[PDB]
RNA sequence: AAACUCCAGUUGACACAAAAUAGACUACGAAAGUGGCUUUAACAUAUCUGAACACACAAUAGCUAAGACCCAAACUGGGAUUAGAUACCCCACUAUGCUUAGCCCUAAACCUCAACAGUUAAAUCAACAAAACUGCUCGCCAGAACACUACGAGCCACAGCUUAAAACUCAAAGGACCUGGCGGUGCUUCAUAUCCCUCUAGAGGAGCCUGUUCUGUAAUCGAUAAACCCCGAUCAACCUCACCACCUCUUGCUCAGCCUAUAUACCGCCAUCUUCAGCAAACCCUGAUGAAGGCUACAAAGUAAGCGCAAGUACCCACGUAAAGACGUUAGGUCAAGGUGUAGCCCAUGAGGUGGCAAGAAAUGGGCUACAUUUUCUACCCCAGAAAACUACGAUAGCCCUUAUGAAACUUAAGGGUCGAAGGUGGAUUUAGC
RNA sequence: UUUAAGAACGUGUUUAUUU
């Protein structure tokens, strides 16, 4: 919003967003589907997917945006250029782009199962093919191709050291 | 400008409207302060020439998108379909062919608009008794 | 650039009324005067003494109705008696008013040695003539 | 302007 | 915005108020026309305001509140024109309804009137118009004359034209009067800027002409005055026929010779013919002079001299 | 002005309405119609329709006139032709037989003739060109060349070397050698035509 | 201008210099670079990358030696311009540009875009530019400046090249854009008393009137490029009056007062662009949702309240002249019209009385009257008579006298007498008028 | 392709009924 006033530009604003409204797919109503990784501009932002009472560690912008998305928990991390308006166009944009469990299903025919930790070995099916099952597996990769990350790479090896992170802050 | 007299006609005759004449900045999105706050949009647009005279888009292809109403447009081999909801391929420039456009959507919207006097009269009558 | 009794414009929230509205050259072209007499006439007398009466009567009648005129005042003069013409405000009660009626019309007419008339149009609010 | 001069 | 139904109310008002209006004056409620209105409105109240628009009225509310639209949809919220969301369905409309009449054309194949303005257009079909949008309809219905246009055409092209009141550059000729003796004469006055002049032209006279009392050329010494004096009788060839006596008052020297020019040609279009007068029209002998002085301005020296400027 | 743009000049001619209309051409038709239609401006005083009305003489007796003094600027027009009248009746009257048949008598001719012997066929116009001025000869019009006869001659009458001389007897002695193709007059005009072709090369500086 | 004038022009003979057109072609070479003709020799590598530990090349300029010399030409000289001109312009001439044998090894050596292979789909993509990427390898860069520097080392290089830091200092530097302004910026169309040319009368010279600046005085203030200067003043002998000197009063004409400071705190009333036509609320859209922007009528995203212009109105109309003339610009003018915020005085920065200064060495603005014959005096108000250069034209000046107003006049005004000055139409320059 | 044409001190210009 713009305007001489700073009143009159708070309307313009808000008035005009709620016919520019997005909808966000969440995860259990909680978090977001899979980890995001894009480029707006020269805007980086990586999330990542966090479980329950992990809460929102990311930039204060985010936080502010997350709460009126209805997102709890979640990590992201903004590099580049910290543009609020780069940050908030490309935040929606991989927000949006984001493809579900029932998606994914559907596109490749296979049953998404979920694994974890605390409930052991359980298999616990999030979303099956409405379609017909496909009777064949996916080819198992010995070595996957994929582009990593060595900020994630250095930190799993314990090599990030820095004395900014795992800091104690309040309730987000 | 070639057909603007016949499409004007047709929608005359099915009881429409037709936007032929130059598209006003606003028409679709700026609506209410054009017209008046109780106005009431189109709930279907129909493009018999999906470029302007300039050999672009329309500009209400992008503006009906915006105001969530579906389109029907006639895109030839130099348009673009992909805002257009239900496109129909074919040649957008003889005479030949947009009396047939024309014939066609004028004889579908007549029919829907006898059919439903008949489920009505149907139902009415049959409520009574 | 002029600025006699010109109200300059604004963003458009700003209430006028005709007379506040118009400029000193629309005075005879679309107002008329607020004082009438006949002391500026050619060949006539006393146009000193009728302005100092009217400048005293236009601040005794503002101070007297506080925040009850809605527009300025309208003199008139019919030989000897004085007629002020007022339109005020609803806001005040009707027994205030008449008490007012009578101790202005009174008090007027033993300092300016006249019979005085005062008489009241009320209206609900200010009337707009435009907004600038 | 530039200043006087004595 | 006002209503229909706030409309309803106001005629309603006025037909009470103009029968209350003719019971003050004395008149017939019943014949009471809009010109009594006026007439007795001023009477009663007073207004010397120079803005005839400012001052007292009491018309008909058709006369008063501008015209305006009415509602172009209903209840369902269907526009009842199928050109309505074009914004111009009245523009639109009736240049789809000319361009069909110049289809039809093609195949079973001024003095007064004025094209239609602008402002004029738009009350018509009480939509607002841009110059170009008028242009382009008046090029249609042009095109439309030319074209041999049948009966039915000529009527909707009539409804946009407007008859012209063409005024005539003809001198009023003076009534010829008669004297006691019988003598035929005719009198006009003339201006020159503060000089005001009478005259009286015989018919029939031996060229003597008497300003104020007093022989032509002892009141106007001066020989160009003279010559004003002769050039209305020299022109139309009439030296030496005529007997005129006036009187002239104010103004100065040459500008009562001026103003007895004009008197004495006015008088004298009265003894001669037609295409004569229209002649001392063409010649700048019936046209009163509009050239007078001009006003000094404040903060000036004159009527358009300034002081002397000074840049430092 | 106080005349509208609609308003046309007047003609004082005479015999202009007097042709008759088998005279008439379909254009001049057509023109005669079409001021029946316009407005007219009113006569001014100065020109009539007399027989005499001169308006070369009436413009020299303008060029003359001094803060709106008409009578005096008039007055010494007649007073000149007079002058040059009596001047040639005495020098007709002591002339030979066969001298008297090229001797004019008339002021009038005089006036007009003594006054193109002193018009200039081209003239001088100062342009810049390098922060330098330039006098480049150029065509004068014709409009020009008579008012600068006129100008000339009402300077050098006006000048100061002649001392208690009255402007009727020194503006005739003027015509009198103009008409005789003398006196300064004549000289300036010379003058003007000789630095014209000195500066003749700098015709090119002219670009109209 | 200088120079040349054994110069110029036609014709003929006549190069160790430089290579029109073709070339609107886009080829050769590692790059540098290569465009007149002929001939000889001749343009590496059957995978790619690869030497700043080496080798061989490398425009122009320049060094050394020996030659050639049409033309061009640093330097220099002369001419001109300029406040100066060690420059830009003109002339002349030299190193040098060429050949041969060696050296020097630099460039915006930039197509500022590495070599090989491969892709056009996805997120195409900060901006601009020449669209965005993948694989592999070498080289290079890590805030600005200090620094194409110092030291060290190497080199036929000796005022050189290459490699290349540090101390002190700063909080920025830098790249690309938006808007506006400006341009001795281009094209085009114009200005109407306005830019030039062109018309008419004036100013700048003299005297007088009047204002201002300086000087002076114990003795106001304010305006003071355009947009001050017969301006606040449609007005100062006392009064007015706020100034100076002296004297006097203290709850004071006022439920006090102050013409004390601040117009850079303001209201109020105005100047100025304006001899303009734009300002802009509220919405919509574009730019990837950046500062911002928003037009084409055979129409391509603009719709627009309101203000102004315009329209109306006043004067003698439809003309013209007045009036009107927004938002803003110059912290423009006014605290001394009045009011007023803030600060300050209260035996005085307040109040009253008496008297008094308001001048001119000097310069300048505006205006009046003149320098005369289209004039001067008289009559007349335009058919006259006289005057006309040391008793002419020419003071509204001086001096003297009288009168008017007033309590008060060498002083203000009027008149009379006396007086008869400068001035002989005015330099650069400059104002107004359709 | 078309004369010349220099200069302008330092700071300061944006938020919650009689009776
Ligand atoms: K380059
Ligand atoms: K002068
Ligand atoms: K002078
Ligand atoms: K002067
Ligand atoms: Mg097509
Ligand atoms: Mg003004
Ligand atoms: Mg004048
Ligand atoms: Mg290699
Ligand atoms: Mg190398
Ligand atoms: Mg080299
Ligand atoms: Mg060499
Ligand atoms: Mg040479
Ligand atoms: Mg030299
Ligand atoms: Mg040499
Ligand atoms: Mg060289
Ligand atoms: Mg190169
Ligand atoms: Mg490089
Ligand atoms: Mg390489
Ligand atoms: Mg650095
Ligand atoms: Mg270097
Ligand atoms: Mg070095
Ligand atoms: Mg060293
Ligand atoms: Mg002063
Ligand atoms: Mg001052
Ligand atoms: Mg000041
Ligand atoms: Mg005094
Ligand atoms: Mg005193
Ligand atoms: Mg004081
Ligand atoms: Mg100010
Ligand atoms: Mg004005
Ligand atoms: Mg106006
Ligand atoms: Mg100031
Ligand atoms: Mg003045
Ligand atoms: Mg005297
Ligand atoms: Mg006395
Ligand atoms: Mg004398
Ligand atoms: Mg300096
Ligand atoms: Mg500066």
């Amino acid at each position: 919003g713009k305007a001489t006033d700073r009143m009159d530009a708070f309307r313009k604003a808000k008035n005009r967003a709620v016919h520019h409204l997005h909808y966000i797919e969440r995860y259990e109503d909680h978090t977001i589907f899979h980890d995001i990784s894009l480029r707006f501009k020269r805007t980086h932002i990586k999330m990542k997917k966090q479980p329950k009472g992990y809460g929102l560690r990311c930039h204060r912008a985010i936080i502010t945006i997350c709460r009126l998305i209805g997102i709890k928990d979640m990590y992201a991390k903004v590099s580049g250029s910290i543009n609020m308006l780069s940050l908030t166009q490309g935040l929606f944009r991989g927000l949006s782009r984001q493809e579900t469990h029932q998606q994914l299903a559907d596109k490749k025919g296979l049953h998404v199962v979920e694994i974890r930790e605390e409930c052991g070995p359980l298999p616990i099916v999030v979303a099956s093919p409405r379609g017909p099952l496909r009777k064949d597996p996916e080819p198992e990769d010995e070595v996957p191709d994929v582009k990593l990350d060595w900020e994630d790479v250095k930190t799993a090896q314990g090599m990030k050291r820095s004395v900014w992170s795992n800091l104690k802050r309040a309730a987000t | 400008r070639q057909f603007s007299y016949l499409i004007e006609n047709m929608a005359r005759d099915c009881g429409e409207y037709a936007h032929t004449r130059y598209f006003r900045g606003g028409m679709l999105t700026n609506a209410r302060l054009l017209f008046g706050p109780t106005v009431r949009l189109p709930d279907l647009i129909i493009f018999l020439h999906t470029l302007n005279n300039i050999f672009e888009p329309h500009v209400a292809v992008r503006d009906a998108a915006k105001m969530n109403i579906p389109t029907v447009g006639i895109v030839d081999t130099n348009c673009n379909p992909c805002l257009i909801t239900y496109p129909v391929p074919g040649n957008d420039d003889s005479p030949l062919a947009v009396h047939l456009y024309c014939r066609l959507f004028q004889t579908a919207i007549t029919r829907a608009k006898e059919k439903r006097q008949q489920v009505e009269a149907l139902y009415r009558l049959q409520g009574q008794k | 650039k002029n600025r006699a009794a010109r109200v300059r414009v604004s963003k458009g929230d700003k209430p006028v009324t005709y007379e506040e509205a118009h400029a000193p050259h629309y005075i005879a072209h679309r107002k008329g005067w607020l004082s009438l007499h006949t002391g500026n006439l050619d060949g006539e007398d006393h146009a000193a003494e009728r302005t100092v009466e009217d400048v005293f009567l236009r601040k005794f009648m503002w101070g007297t109705f506080p925040g009850c005129l809605a527009d300025q005042l309208v003199l008139k003069r019919r030989g000897n008696q004085l007629e002020i013409c007022a339109v005020v405000l609803r806001q005040l009660s009707p027994h205030k008013y008449y008490f007012l009626v009578g101790y202005s019309e009174t008090l007027l007419s033993y300092f300016y040695k006249c019979p005085v008339r005062l008489h009241l149009q009320t209206v609900p609010s200010k009337v707009v003539y435009k907004y600038l | 302007s530039e200043p006087l001069r004595k | 915005t006002y209503t229909e139904d706030f409309i309803k109310k106001q005629i309603e008002e006025f037909n009470i108020g103009k029968r209350h209006l003719a019971n003050m004056m004395g008149e017939d409620p019943e014949t009471f026309t809009q010109e009594d209105i006026d007439r007795a409105i001023a009477y009663l109240f007073p207004s010397g305001l120079f803005e005839k628009r400012a001052r007292p009225v009491m018309k008909h509310p058709e006369q008063i509140f501008p015209r305006q639209r009415a509602i172009q949809w209903g209840e369902d919220g269907r526009p009842f024109h199928y050109l309505f969301y074009t914004g111009k369905q009245s523009y639109y409309s009736l240049m789809h309804d000319v361009y069909g009449m110049l289809l039809n054309l093609e195949k079973h194949q001024v003095i007064g009137s004025r094209w239609l303005i602008k402002e004029e257009l738009e009350e018509m079909l009480v939509e607002k118009l841009s110059d170009l949008d008028y242009m382009q309809f008046i090029r249609l219905l042009e095109k439309l004359l030319t074209s041999q246009c049948g009966a039915a055409e000529e009527e909707f092209v009539q409804r946009f034209r407007r008859s012209v009141t063409l005024e005539s550059k003809k001198q009023l000729i003076e009534p010829v009067q008669y004297d006691e003796q019988g003598m035929a004469f005719s009198k006009s006055e003339g201006k020159r800027k503060t000089a005001k002049a009478e005259a009286i032209v015989y018919k029939h006279g031996s060229g003597r002409i008497k300003v104020n009392g007093i022989d032509y050329q002892l009141y106007f010494p001066i020989t160009q005055d003279r010559e004003q004096l002769m050039f209305p009788f020299h022109f139309v060839d009439r030296l030496g026929k005529h007997d005129v006596t006036c009187t002239v008052s104010g103004g100065g020297r040459s500008a009562q010779a001026g103003a007895i020019r004009l008197a004495m040609a006015k008088a004298l279009c009265s003894f001669v013919t037609e295409d004569e007068v229209e002649w001392m029209r063409q010649a700048g002998l019936l046209t009163t002079d509009p050239r007078v002085r001009e006003r000094k301005k404040p903060g000036q020296e004159g009527a358009r001299r300034k002081f002397t400027w000074k840049k430092r | 002005s106080r005349y509208s743009p609609e308003f046309k000049d007047p003609l004082i001619d005479k015999e202009y309405y007097r042709k008759p209309v088998e005279e008439l051409t379909e254009e001049e038709k057509y023109v005669r119609e079409l001021k029946k239609t316009q407005l007219i401006k009113a006569a001014p005083a100065g020109k009539t329709s007399s027989v005499f009305e001169d308006p070369v003489i009436s413009k020299f007796t303008n060029m003359m006139m001094i803060g709106g003094n008409k009578v005096l600027a008039r007055s010494l027009m007649i007073q000149t032709l007079e002058a040059v009248k009596r001047k040639q009746f005495e020098k007709y009257h002591a002339a030979s037989a066969e001298e008297q048949a090229t001797i004019e008598r008339n002021p009038y001719t005089i006036f007009h003739q003594a006054l193109k012997n002193c018009e200039p066929m081209i003239g001088l116009v100062p342009i810049l060109k390098g922060g330098r001025f330039y006098q480049v000869p150029v065509p004068l019009p014709d409009r020009r060349r008579r008012f600068l006869a006129m100008k000339w001659m009402i300077t050098e009458c006006r000048d100061k070397k002649h001392q208690r001389t009255l402007m009727p007897e020194k503006l005739s002695h003027k015509l009198l050698e103009a008409f005789h193709n003398q006196g300064p007059v004549i000289k300036r005009k010379h003058d003007l035509h000789k630095m014209a072709e000195a500066n003749r090369a700098l015709a090119h500086y002219r670009w109209w």
